[PDB]
RNA sequence: CUUGAGUCUCGUAGAGGGGGGUAGAAUUCCAGGUGUAGCGGUGAAAUGCGUAGAGAUCUGGAGGAAUACCGGUGGCGAAGGCGGCCCCCUGGACGAAGACUGACGCUCAGGUGCGAAAGCGUGGGGAGCAAACAGGAUUAGAUACCCUGGUAGUCCACGCCGUAAACGAUGUCGACUUGGAGGUUGUGCCCUUGAGGCGUGGCUUCCGGAGCUAACGCGUUAAGUCGACCGCCUGGGGAGUACGGCCGCAAGGUUAAAACUCAAAUGAAUUGACGGGGGCCCGCACAAGCGGUGGAGCAUGUGGUUUAAUUCGAUGCAACGCGA
């Protein structure tokens, strides 16, 4: 389907999965995401990971690499949840809403 | 400059005072390559601009320049698909070449039957905090931090 | 009108909204602003800065009761909760501790279907 | 006769099965306290809900269904399947050391039983969910996808149905044939003993040798080397259809053709192509700059129109001060 409602759909189901099923005491912070944009194909996705903890990158720096290392679990969980083609790649980023 | 961020190339020093940003200056409004028309007037101009100043035309010329010198612009950028109008702050070099740039622009639209006569008139302008440079660059100020959501 | 001095914040952060009210410790209400009655709708009425925008909306119509101490508990994953989190530790007030309290089920209804997006 | 197959003894692990209790979260609903205008929903919206007071929040109660965490590249079962805890009844597997029986074995057409889900009959139940349906949208169109509702059904009892990509797409039983890394469950012996070391069984997961295979791959749990019996196949379509029988309340299941048509249909692997991909990485490509073109007059070329003729050619970048 369209690009967009994947993404707000996908957007649900990363929160979901991100707050229950996760057992790395690196991740934690009440870690939200506010977001996730993916190309028209739907083979790749970025989500916009927004960290609790301070903001100082020691830790939102370890988030971010327990995400991307953590990837694959989640995009297992992903295409079991959602019913989708092709459970697309996974790319984590900092959203840095202090501006 | 995709590979390699090339740097700058070395004016030699003024050759009447010896300020390499005069230099500038002089390199900054010469039209069509005529070098001895615009030092001419540049020489001329800052001849004036003492007279009334009581001060070197260096130092005058220097606190002109300083109050015009902006510290931060606005710039348009790309980062997360957005036409980013994002304030950003300035180099030294850049608002160096800013400022003397606007000058020169300003100089050049004032007119009053003469070149030397209008850069003098706007340099000393510029010395007390007033005048179209100044207007402009408190208008980039104000355009730059009318949106301080991107900080 | 009264005096608690020591409230609790229920923010259900909805993926549609977010609902945040302060109550007294023992569950009676005091008042309460959404992300929607913020003057928000569409994808906007769920966007973290709204979110913030109740969370102050809410505190400035219960600053006559006087507190300055509260626990908050959230519920629904939901973006805006950072947000509002952060609002109200911004207006002054002293967050003591943050608790996640969704209603997760022993296996007990069986969820809707998946939407085909 | 005891080596196959069984019996006994002592133990071990297990969501194996049937029955009956019970607990704690959560959804819904009902009644109250607090508390006021939104809630709900979408890519946006409305249908829907609320001034009779919702939603949110606390307390209490009712009811139904399922059992988070543990949870496992785990376990049990012939398969289908099996997941809180407790009791009762009950099936199988495995191990140690003996004792006992003495080929009692293996396979199996017909036959008998079991057999997900949907469905059927009778009665009960009904929270959530949800074919059909009713709306709201979207769309050229929507009888779909999305949204709000929502009946059968999902649940229980007793019967019926007997089909699934019921799959490891791999029949059952037995023997034999290099390794390595795990999981799980027994067990023997030894060390100062827990810890640890050296063994030895059952089940199970993943690499890989010989060998096999069209290849992919399989590889001591074989698709290797052999034996015993059974089921089944014979080009694609027609067709798992017709007819007949048998079975079923029905839906239908099962057994199972031929004419006719076509010269292929197919399996595995190989090289590329197609993205409205992913990027990496370059270029005055953008950015940072300076000067222009687009407006004016004229020069020139082209198109067009005109003309007796306005000779011919060049026509996206890469034709248009081009052949000239
Ligand atoms: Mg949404
Ligand atoms: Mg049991
Ligand atoms: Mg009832
Ligand atoms: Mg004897
Ligand atoms: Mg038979
Ligand atoms: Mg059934
Ligand atoms: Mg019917
Ligand atoms: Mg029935
Ligand atoms: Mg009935
Ligand atoms: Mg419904
Ligand atoms: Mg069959
Ligand atoms: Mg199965
Ligand atoms: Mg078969
Ligand atoms: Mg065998
Ligand atoms: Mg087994
Ligand atoms: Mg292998
Ligand atoms: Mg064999
Ligand atoms: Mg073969
Ligand atoms: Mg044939
Ligand atoms: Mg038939
Ligand atoms: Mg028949
Ligand atoms: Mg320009
Ligand atoms: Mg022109
Ligand atoms: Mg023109
Ligand atoms: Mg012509
Ligand atoms: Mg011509
Ligand atoms: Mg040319």
């Amino acid at each position: 389907g369209r690009p967009q409602r994947v993404a707000q759909e996908m957007q649900k189901e990363i929160a979901l999965i991100l707050q229950r099923e996760i057992k790395d005491p690196r991740l934690g912070m009440m870690t939200t995401v506010s977001g996730v944009e993916m190309s028209r194909d739907l083979a790749y996705a970025k989500v916009y990971v927004t960290f609790l903890n301070d903001k100082d990158e020691d830790a939102v720096k370890a988030g971010i690499k327990a995400l991307q290392e953590a990837s694959g679990f989640i995009r297992s969980l992903l295409g079991k949840a959602m019913r989708l083609r092709i459970v697309p790649e996974l790319t984590f980023f900092y959203d840095n809403s202090l501006v | 400059p995709r590979r390699r961020v090339i740097g700058q190339r070395k004016i030699l020093p003024d050759p009447k005072f010896g300020s390499e940003l005069l230099a500038k200056f002089v390199n900054i409004l010469m039209v069509d390559g005529k070098k001895s028309t615009a030092e001419s007037i540049v020489y001329s101009a800052l001849e004036t601009l003492a007279q009334r100043s009581g001060k070197s035309e260096l130092e005058a010329f220097e606190v002109a320049l300083e109050n015009v010198r902006p510290t931060v612009e606005v710039k348009s950028r790309r980062v997360g698909g957005s036409t980013y109008q994002v304030p950003v702050e300035v180099r030294p070099v850049r608002r160096n070449a800013l400022a003397m740039r606007w000058i020169v622009e300003a100089a050049r639209k004032r007119g009053d039957k003469s070149m030397a006569l209008r850069l003098a008139n706007e340099l000393s302008d510029a010395a007390e905090n007033k005048g179209t440079a100044v207007k402009k660059r408190e208008d980039v100020h104000r355009m730059a931090e009318a949106n301080k959501a991107f900080a | 009108r009264k005096q608690v001095s020591d409230g609790v914040a229920h923010i259900h952060a909805s993926f549609n909204n977010t609902i945040v009210t302060i109550t007294d410790r023992q569950g009676n209400a005091l008042g309460w602003a959404t992300a929607g009655g913020s003057g928000f709708r569409g994808s906007r009425k769920s966007t973290p800065f709204a979110a913030q925008v109740a969370a102050e909306r809410c505190a400035d119509a219960v600053k006559e009761y006087g507190i300055k101490n509260l626990e908050v508990m959230v519920k629904g994953p939901g973006p805006g909760r950072e947000s509002t989190i952060r609002a109200l530790n911004a207006a002054g007030f002293r967050i003591t501790n943050i608790t996640d309290v969704t209603p997760i089920p022993h296996n007990g209804c069986r969820p809707p279907k998946k939407r085909r997006v």
